[PDB]
RNA sequence: GUCUACGGCCAUACCACCCUGAACGCGCCCGAUCUCGUCUGAUCUCGGAAGCUAAGCAGGGUCGGGCCUGGUUAGUACUUGGAUGGGAGACCGCCUGGGAAUACCGGGUGCUGUAGGCU
RNA sequence: GCUCAGGGAGGACAGAAACCUCCCGUGGAGCAGAAGGGCAAAAGCUCGCUUGAUCUUGAUUUUCAGUACGAAUACAGACCGU
């Protein structure tokens, strides 16, 4: 049968917000994550000056927050409640860790304030399995095993068996 | 004329060998050397401080002083003027070995052992290296087969 | 499509590193700077003390550099403590201190310096350097070798180091990476360090879990309840363990069991067997294709 | 026969696939209550064993690749010294010593010092 | 404490290009400059505080007539930094 040391589970949920604007929009996007999670998120800066987008070197644009624990499960439950248990083929990656972006945050359940504005985000679900400390530990790093790797078809059939969500083609 | 320089024309001399880049073994570092040992110099690319000059590659010398990092050696430089037994300071990495002195010491020890041996017998022992003589006459055996009469081959065009 | 990364030119020109470097255990850049030795010392054996941290055992070896290999002259382990009578507290600061003190007293008893440098019996935590007492010759000294571990404020490696210093191994160190030392206010607190030595912070939280809930307490200490040692017994247990260290520091080797002499390894396959395998495959494939088609 | 820790020589040791593993032994893992630094025990550190050899690790094959080593290439290319040697030049041979590198085809997939254990 | 050039799979605004992690990655990036050698738990990247770019005597090397000048080498003695 199946070993209980091979039970697939969710590791984390990446939640990035890139509005493409610095100043007021950035802090009003950070206040949404402050009201949702209740912790300080990690900002990010630009690469170089581009005249097309209108950004310069060393200027904060986007902000992310890797949510772990039961809070990531509750925010992913909000995301499934918004997306009514359906996904697409292009949202799944070939490795297995998969993301999908939303437009507005009023469908989650958060009350909309007129001064803040609409801020959506990407639910980048990172799944896992017991035994991924050798991949990032201090002593040794190496391969973890071909049967231990998680595949795209296995992740899709696990999602369909567990969460009962259909996967439409296209 | 020509350009003066310490590291000039040393693209292949002080460069690292094939598949010997980066990781340096720890054999030469932890071992020691006594005073007055036969040491010849081979260059190295990973060492930047205390390098030998490009005109001291493959020169045999002996150690006169032993410091912590850079030990001294009396190398026999043959400059255009004359031969000088000069003193330079080279770090541990540019130090090789030589089995000729070891074989010479083992040969002297074996000759002393054979000299102490058979003293009560009183027999003469060939100690010196007698050079290669011509061969001794011997009988060439043959049976059954005969030497084949070989003949040359005609010319054919190569290309 | 894209170009294949694993090319045959890359297989030919790919240089491999050392075996321990590929395994990722030996740090050569730090190890060389630890094993530096002056060339005017003329074969002076540099002794060093190596700490390794397993999940349960604490390995404390003593090595010295040789050209064939650094031979281990002595080694202390934590699983030999129930032989002396240490049932509970297998891997903590007190077990690391007792392992270091036992290794130090065994080392001085093997070199023959047991009566000189009796050591700190009543452990307090105050600093006491190892100074050379005249009359007797020079005492043993060595150097520290922590390994692949970040030395933060408070560690069992520094506890074994303090045990070796109290036993009589003069190793130079500072009082910064010790437990009880505050990071901001920066004062070494001997009374707080005595709490880390004796283990009041463990026993108070054991009493707190005993007041709170039994399930998490049993899950945290499953066989520690089975060994039946109260937290009031925890303070006197290490006091008896110190006397057990002072009684018999030397260790006697185990009698080995007779080997049944069987090869558990799979034997190496020869050229004739490999040729027979590929010949049976090439003979079976053609007749199977003829039988199927 | 075999494991762990400390190691030397550094691909016969390297990358992938497949199969099997009694005992010791190394690890997966549960949490943050303290020292510890981070959004978060994700990293380090600390407190431990509910479970497991699944993964990790050990061993062996791939008409596997790479690597090491012999034949082949081949007395072939080249090269020290010499000549009323030739040839209009270009270039080549002789006396004499030495002596290659590919492509291609055969064999193999680590030795190993000390300490601590299993049988 | 970590790893870069460059590339694969994607995501409402967002495309060839703003941001994120999943998979590798002998160096094809970077190490101040033209160039050469060399560099992967580093000599690249980021951090804590520092100034050994401190002082006093020699010997030796590179061109050299074994003559200067500049540069470099570990030694002799104290004193600082993490």
């Amino acid at each position: 049968k199946e070993n209980p040391m091979r039970e697939l589970r969710i590791r984390k949920l990446c939640l990035n917000i890139c509005v493409g604007e610095s100043g007021d929009r950035l802090t009003r996007a950070a206040k949404v994550l402050e009201q949702l999670t209740g912790q300080t998120p990690v900002f990010s800066k630009a690469r170089y000056t581009v005249r097309s987008f209108g950004i310069r070197r060393n200027e904060k644009i986007a902000v992310h927050c890797t949510v772990r624990g039961a809070k990531a499960e509750e925010i992913l439950e909000k995301g499934l409640k918004v997306r009514e248990y359906e996904l697409r083929k292009n949202n799944f990656s070939d490795t297995g860790n998969f993301g999908f972006g939303i437009q507005e945050h009023i469908d989650l359940g958060i009350k909309y304030d007129p001064s803040i504005g609409i801020y959506g985000l990407d639910f980048y679900v990172v799944l896992g399995r017991p035994g991924f400390s050798i991949a990032d530990k201090k002593r040794r790093t190496g391969c973890i095993g071909a049967k231990h790797r998680i595949s795209k078809e296995e992740a899709m059939r696990w999602f369909q068996q567990k969460y009962d969500g259909i996967i439409l083609p296209g | 004329t020509n350009t003066k320089g310490k590291r000039r024309g040393t693209r292949y001399m002080f460069s690292r060998p094939f598949r010997k880049h980066g990781v340096v073994p720890l054999a030469t570092y932890m071992r020691i050397y006594k005073k007055g040992d036969i040491v010849d110099i081979k260059g190295m690319g990973t060492v930047q401080k205390g390098m030998p000059h490009k005109c001291y590659h493959g020169k045999t010398g002996r150690v006169y002083n032993v410091t912590q990092h850079a030990v001294g050696i009396v190398v026999n430089k043959q400059v255009k003027g004359k031969i000088l037994a000069k003193r330079i300071n080279v770090r541990i990495e540019h130090i090789k070995h030589s089995k000729s002195r070891d074989s010479f010491l083992k040969r002297v020890k074996e000759n002393d052992q054979k000299k102490k041996e058979a003293k009560e017998k009183g027999t003469w022992v060939q100690l010196k290296r007698q050079p290669a003589p011509p061969r001794e006459a011997h009988f060439v055996r043959t049976n059954g087969k005969e030497p084949e009469l070989l003949e040359p081959i005609p010319y054919e065009f190569m290309a | 499509f894209v170009k294949v990364v694993k090319n045959k030119a890359y297989f030919k020109r790919y240089q491999v590193k050392f075996r321990r470097r590929r395994e990722g255990k030996t740090d050569y850049y730090a190890r060389k700077r630890l094993v530096i030795q002056d060339k005017n010392k003329y074969n002076t054996p540099k002794y060093r003390m190596i700490v390794r941290v397993t999940n349960r055992d604490i390995i404390c070896q003593i090595a010295y550099a040789r050209i064939e290999g650094d031979m281990i002259v002595c080694a202390a382990y934590a699983h030999e403590l129930p032989k002396y009578g240490v049932k509970v507290g297998l891997t903590n600061y007190a077990a690391a201190y007792c392992t270091g003190l036992l290794l130090a007293r065994r080392l001085l008893n093997r070199f023959g310096m047991d009566k000189i440098y009796e050591g700190q019996v009543e452990v307090t935590g105050d600093e006491y350097n190892v100074e050379s007492i005249d009359g007797q010759p020079g005492a043993f000294t060595c150097y520290l070798d922590a390994g692949l571990a970040r030395t933060t404020t408070g560690n069992k490696v520094f506890g074994a180091l303090k045990g070796a210093v109290d036993g009589g191994l003069s190793i130079p160190h500072s009082t910064k990476r010790f437990p009880g030392y505050d990071s901001e206010s920066k004062e070494f607190n001997a009374e707080v360090h005595r709490k880390h030595i004796m283990g009041q912070n463990v026993a108070d939280y054991m009493r707190y879990l005993m007041e709170e809930d039994e399930d998490a307490y049993k899950k945290q200490f499953s066989q520690y309840i089975k060994n039946n040692v109260t937290p009031d017994m925890m303070e006197e247990m290490y006091k008896k363990a110190h006397a057990a260290i002072r009684e018999n520091p030397v260790y006697e080797k185990k009698p080995k069991r007779e080997v049944k002499k069987k090869r558990w390894n799979r034997p190496k396959m020869s050229l004739a067997q490999k040729k027979d395998r590929v010949a049976q495959k090439k003979a079976s494939f053609l007749r199977a294709q003829e039988r199927a088609a």
